[PDB]
């Protein structure tokens, strides 16, 4: 198993959370995409 | 049970889990997500242009791969992951079958805001079984980025915050014939947290 | 590299009970486990295995003598939604072969159940890997484990086990060569433990 | 997986237990001391 990790994966992981474009809920996706089975 | 299947490769099983060893003879396994082998639901189509901005788009990105084809090898999986969990091993297992004997490469790209942050590359060899060829990725370790991401999501006080964070998180898995570069399967993964684990599978179309 | 002839090495062997609490939660208990050698005179165990044509003595005399092993297990019976009793094993060989694994469950030296599985090779680092994954335990074995656990004392379980053996024979299907022949003897653990022995002619 | 079961497997299983429910052994054979003591 070869793993390629970007040099800033640590700060990039926190950048996903720091924030909390068209939202997925408003895109042309089937109704099933937002209702779990 | 042919759902995530092109004309050359069928993914029979895919699961990501946390296994805890209580003692040398006792193990507890929790599944975060699981696709496996009743009644096959019809796979609804999704216009792939609706997801291009959530995956890498440089040379060799999702659009270039889709345009190269074959179009029947592209899928979008929406998962509702089960994060209700407590000597630990975080792993991914998957199984594929093909009528052909090939050397396959499975590349998994973990993406943040549509950009690759981690790539895992695994090479798999065929085993003949019952007239076909079987390929198995057994207990492949989850990378540290994914393990720390699961931990950080679980520390959020509400599930809607986890879903908000997950809006910019995606995974792109590309399985290719190593000797021909043919795309055997290309699966885009999108996530929400389950309010057990559930999924819907879609065919990606132009 | 303990259970290994010149053509096949059994890397792993485990028998287990896996319970599904719900679709996302599984608990697995190992009854016995070999994972990653004193000699025993094989004539001391002939009466505990079938001895008709193709029996243990015939197989040993045909050879090769380096393919014969005796495993003594101390099984862990300390267990318990939907249950699955299974056996998993993994083998390695420098050769690409079709192998047949025959497992004979024996009572008083007589075969009561035989399981036959055919396995093909997967190339791995210049050598070949063979895997029997989650092979189902037969009903005889499942009911035997249940009856054993219901005995009020471990010495009674050991007494019952005196007349219970398992014979596993792994063969190259094309040449009929015996790649591994493993005789299994059991006691109940007072975790699970084992000792592996080489079977020799004297 | 091909399974060959003897026609009397149920009563055969009960016969293993009959010897203990209604009351040369290995311990007396030429086996190493390690055969009777778990590691
Ligand atoms: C909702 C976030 C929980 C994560 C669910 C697991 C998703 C499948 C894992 C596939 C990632 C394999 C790549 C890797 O770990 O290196
Ligand atoms: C003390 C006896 C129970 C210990 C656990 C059983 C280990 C035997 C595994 C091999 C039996 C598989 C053959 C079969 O049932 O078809």
């Amino acid at each position: 198993q070869i793993v390629h990790v970007r040099g800033d994966s640590e700060t990039d992981l926190e950048a996903l959370f720091n924030a909390v474009t068209v939202p997925m809920r408003l895109r042309k996706l089937p109704d099933s995409f937002f209702k779990p089975p | 049970g042919r759902s995530v299947a092109s004309s050359k490769l069928w993914m029979l099983e895919f699961s990501a889990f946390l296994e805890q060893q209580q003692d040398p003879d006792t193990y507890n396994k929790h599944l975060f997500v699981h696709i496996g082998q009743y009644s096959d639901p019809y796979l609804e189509a999704v216009d792939i242009r609706q997801i291009y901005d959530k995956f890498p788009e440089k040379k060799g990105g999702l659009k270039d791969l889709f345009e190269r084809g074959p179009s029947n090898a592209f899928f979008l999986v929406k998962f509702w992951a089960d994060l209700n969990t407590n000597s630990s091993f975080y792993g991914v297992s998957s199984q594929y079958e093909s009528p052909e004997n090939m050397i396959i490469t499975c590349s998994t790209k973990v993406c943040s805001f549509g950009k690759q942050v981690v790539e895992k590359v695994e090479t798999e060899y065929a085993r003949y079984e019952n007239g076909h060829y079987s390929y198995r990725i057994h207990r492949s370790p989850l990378c540290e980025y994914m393990i720390n991401f699961i931990h950080k999501l679980k520390h959020l006080p509400e599930k809607y915050m986890m879903n908000s964070v997950l809006e910019n998180f995606t995974i792109l898995q590309v399985v290719t014939n190593r000797d021909t570069q043919e795309t055997l399967l290309c699966i885009a993964y999108v996530f929400e947290v389950s309010a057990g684990a559930q999924h819907h599978i879609y065919r990606l179309v132009k």
